[PDB]
């Protein structure tokens, strides 16, 4: 054969023309929305969010966008009295070169998991409006992650699920508290909502409070057969002693008369999802339209509308799926 | 050896008051050097935004180099006059310029850069032969994202005087734009000038930007806090602190305090205007995906 | 005086006892490793190689040892049906006697110089791995020579030097071809290695190919000042016409812009040696540890390790020096 | 004159089949000579590794000299039996032996040499008085690297019968071990026996070893190629060809072919075992200079 040699050698004052800016290099090398927001390319970032996760109402993103934009580039003076320089810090800075750079990571997944705890505390002390706000911020923040491996993509998706569960649950409870309790029929509706809240997947400390609420309401209704099962599930989560005792007392009173007084719209042995807009159950086989980012379930009347949970997505739009890692572009 | 070494050194690293102090002490061993000293003295008053000193003391009988400094000062002080000054500058250049008067070319190019005319500024600098002219070309070329051309001009300064302050500084700017291993290089240049002279706001933020480019946010926090203690109004510190805050996981209320503090930086850094522009860009794109 | 006379006259069936074997006589009369290997005394041969030329890892010698052992003695039948006899052919057979013999010479210096040509051809056609193997065989074979005069000891040493130059050079090139060319910094490293290869002392036909490689790489880098000197040296070796023309074309293109774009770690006017293990230059005054047999230069971190060139010696061990002739034992 | 001259001659130079052929033709001019002839006949079958002939045809009624040949044949044919045969031989010798039965002493000494017991073999040969006994002593003494003692025993054969085949052969072996001028002597002895009789594998390699000892490798190539053409399995040819190959600068692949060909020589030459032993010696000494 041969070696490593056996190309083409080619053929006033003019001001030079600009090269590509480092933010454009960013947009070229990345399909993740946060990188485009760091670059100042809001429109291509919005395109990515719309196609990947279904955002159409971007208003509630303004804070996240602007603040993200503000962390994108550093600045330093060169010669005195002249406009300052910008620096464009890259996450791959060891080997970015001129053409391959992609911006530093400013929001890490564990920052968000840490904010979860303040959400949980807010919920526990009962500040539902403020917990929902903090939860929604985590939810909308998740598509701005940059994330290394497949397990972190999994965790981020679980995080979105957690924020959703809490948002729809607290939304249900907040609406139940706004409803009148005069009519018997009005009270039946309130109990229904408390029973739906029971089927949210929260942390045991919070599911104990929702079962306590449901147990009280179904006991006043004299639906002792369903109330008894709420009591048994609450006892099985292992509440604090005083609540366990009050609960055992209510349970033996339910079993000394195990009859439900009214037929409510709540199936105990039948899985459903809670319509996040009308707060009625959608039973496991029936038609449902979903939020493409959070997984909020909606009755089909609402397809095309703005998801009550995320507040920025289109119900039922088909989308690529969340993208928050280089992995997802093989 | 140059009698004005310490004076020019202090000026270029941003140590303006030390420059002014040392200029008023040196002995008049020429009339060439005499005018050169006065040029840096008034450029240092310019850097302190004390335009009144420059405007009142440089009279129509003053040397041509001082007339160029006072031209620049007139521009910086009087927003209403800027477009007319630029116009007259355009005519001067089209007519005839003393090309050996590098002080005039540097003042003209300064004015052009502020009037957002890098082409005109480079065209003026091209006519001159001096170390600061090359350095200012290196800077403008870096702003135009032409790292290749900047490398060539830097190579010129390196062949002519490796140990010069302007050459070190240009090396650091080129390194900061090159990234990679070269970032550590920039840091030590900045550090070595701070620990020969004095740690100025300019050098503190140079070092800070080197650390932040390597992702070493905690290492940058000390430098930025020191810069913040020296001068609560220097904008580059405020901007860098925004970036650093977010990379240290601090609450959005901190980024908001720095953004509000930047509206009173009373030094004209473009960041706030670009920010408000991106605010308007966002509002408009919101109305594009949902025409309310 | 007197004559030539003006000593001491002294004072069942027993099986006699053995006399000294002829191979032991060999070991007694010789300090050259090949003679001990021919004798079957592997341990004393290894001692001689270790003390004289620094061998400590003898594994890669197995073939040479065994095959040398196999040529040491002839065999012939005496009486039918009885174990055969051995013959022990001596190089000094005309006057060996019982006690003075020393074995026949089975590897001559010119056999090795002839193998050089197959090495050269292998290199020219680009089969670097196989050329290095053949070169190393010549190198390890040199201490098995038996050699008459001082000029042949000189030639053998030059032969070792040739095998070394080619082994470290081809090693450099083989490693450059294994390196990535993505980053600008990675490309700078590749050019550095090609430039080092330029300073190997090979035959003009091969130095022409290494300069061709270096010229191409430094031209793509836009280091036209150093590339121009590579071109001038290649033209001075007198390449074939087509290469001379392509080279003159590249040279006038370099001189119409004689600027180097990047500072590389390669000093044109400064003699160095190539660290045979890390492939960096060791400049003429600086500290170096060497191979005691081949002359391979190493940066001092590597003293005491196994030389990458010979594959059997200890870097920097002090040794007697190569012994391959009776001359060297006055 | 000896009626069995041609028969013993053919046997001692390795021309076994000619020996067998000529033994089956001679006329029974005695019963002493009759048994002597049968001894050489069966020793020739032994030399051809046709042990079955010897073992089946020598019966317990056969003459004592034949019993000694069959003893040796039993030993060569049956590896499992060797240690017991040697044991019984040890007892026979300790008890009482007919010392005039040289055929028995030669067979006993053969067995001892194969059992690697030169002392016992020499002790047995010492008791006999015959030309082959001396010749076998010359051989064993040469193997013990006692050229001096071999010279004395050879001198005995020379005084008794200068022109005898065994005496010529012993002269050649002594010469081959003496080296120097005497090597040429050995060659002509071997040559003269080849050109009176027939060039056997034994004589071809004798001549070859004389040439190789003088360093005349090209002169040996013809002899060895002729031996290789006669019998592809005779080991001494294979060993000598290894030596010769290397001294003619041929590739290691040739030495390797001869080494692989020697594992199927189906004649028990020790060279391969010594080789594998030196392989093991080398592996162990490698681990001594670098204990992995």
């Amino acid at each position: 054969g041969g070696w490593d040699v056996e190309e083409l050698p080619p053929e006033f004052f003019v001001p030079p023309t600009k090269g590509t800016s480092p933010t454009q290099i960013w947009c070229n090398n990345s399909q993740l929305p946060v990188d485009h927001i760091l670059a100042g390319s809001f429109e291509t970032a919005m395109r990515l969010l719309h196609d990947q996760v279904g955002v159409i109402q971007f208003g509630p993103y303004k804070q996240l966008f602007l603040q993200t934009y503000a962390r994108g580039r550093t600045t330093y003076q060169a010669l005195p009295c002249l406009p300052s320089m910008y620096g464009y810090p890259n996450r791959n800075w060891k080997d970015a070169g001129l053409k391959n750079g992609v911006p530093a990571v400013g929001l890490k997944l564990n920052d968000l998991i840490q904010r979860l705890q303040l959400c949980y505390q807010l919920t526990t002390v009962g500040k539902f409006e403020e917990a929902v706000e903090k939860f929604r911020s985590i939810l909308l923040s998740v598509p701005l992650l940059v994330v290394d491996n497949k397990q972190e993509i999994a965790e981020a998706q679980q995080l979105i699920t957690i924020c959703r569960e809490y948002i729809v649950g607290l939304s249900v409870e907040t609406e139940r508290k706004k409803l009148p309790k005069e009519t018997l029929e009005q009270q039946k509706r309130i109990c229904e909502m408390a029973a739906y809240f029971t089927h949210s997947n929260l942390q045991p400390v919070h599911m104990i409070l929702v079962l306590r609420t449901a147990l009280n309401l179904f006991f006043k209704l004299k639906n002792f057969k369903t109330a008894a099962t709420f009591a048994r599930r609450l006892l099985e989560l292992g509440p604090k002693p005083e609540v366990a005792q009050q609960t055992r007392k209510i349970l033996s009173a339910c079993e000394k008369n195990p009859t439900d007084a009214y037929q409510l719209n709540y199936d105990m042995h039948n899985p459903f999802d809670i319509c996040a807009a009308s707060y009625r159950p959608i039973y496991r086989g029936k038609p449902v339209e979903k939020c493409p980012l959070s997984g909020a379930c909606y009755s089909p009347e609402f397809k095309g509308q703005i998801c009550r949970v995320t507040t920025v997505t289109e119900i039922g739009k088909d989308v690529i799926g969340l993208r928050i890692s280089p992995l997802q572009f093989r | 050896v140059d009698e004005l070494f310490d004076v020019k050194n202090a000026f270029y690293i941003g140590s303006y008051q030390q420059c002014i102090n040392e200029a008023q002490r040196v002995k008049l061993s020429s009339p060439e050097r005499d005018v050169e000293r006065d040029v840096f003295l008034y450029r240092a008053y310019l850097a302190q935004r004390k335009f009144g000193v420059v405007l009142d003391e440089i009279k129509p009988s003053s040397a041509p180099e001082l007339q160029a400094v006072r031209m620049f000062a007139d521009y910086l002080a009087h927003e209403s006059r800027r477009d007319s000054i630029v116009a007259e500058l355009d005519r001067e250049m089209s007519r005839s310029v003393d090309v050996t008067n590098t002080t005039f070319l540097l003042m003209a190019a300064s004015i052009y850069l502020h009037d957002q005319n890098p082409d005109a500024a480079l065209r003026a600098l091209h006519q001159g032969d001096s170390l600061e002219c090359t350095a200012m070309t290196v800077q403008i070329l870096l702003k135009l994202d032409r790292l290749d051309l900047a490398r060539k001009e830097l190579k010129r300064m390196q062949d002519l005087d490796e140990d010069a302050t302007l050459t070190q500084l240009a090396t650091a700017w080129v390194s900061l734009a090159t990234g990679g291993e070269k970032l550590q290089d920039a840091y030590y240049i900045f550090q070595e000038m701070a620990d020969k002279c004095s740690p100025t706001l300019l050098l503190l933020n140079g070092q800070a930007a080197c650390h932040m480019a390597q992702g070493r946010w905690e290492a940058a926090e000390g430098l930025l806090q020191e810069a913040l203690d020296k001068d609560s109004g220097y904008p580059e510190t405020l901007v860098n602190l925004i970036v650093l805050s977010q990379h240290l996981g601090k609450p959005p209320e901190v980024t908001n305090r720095y953004l509000s503090q930047l509206k009173d930086a009373h030094r004209s850094h473009p960041f706030i205007k670009e920010y408000q522009a991106k605010e308007n860009d966002f509002d408009r794109l919101v109305l594009q995906y949902a025409p309310s």
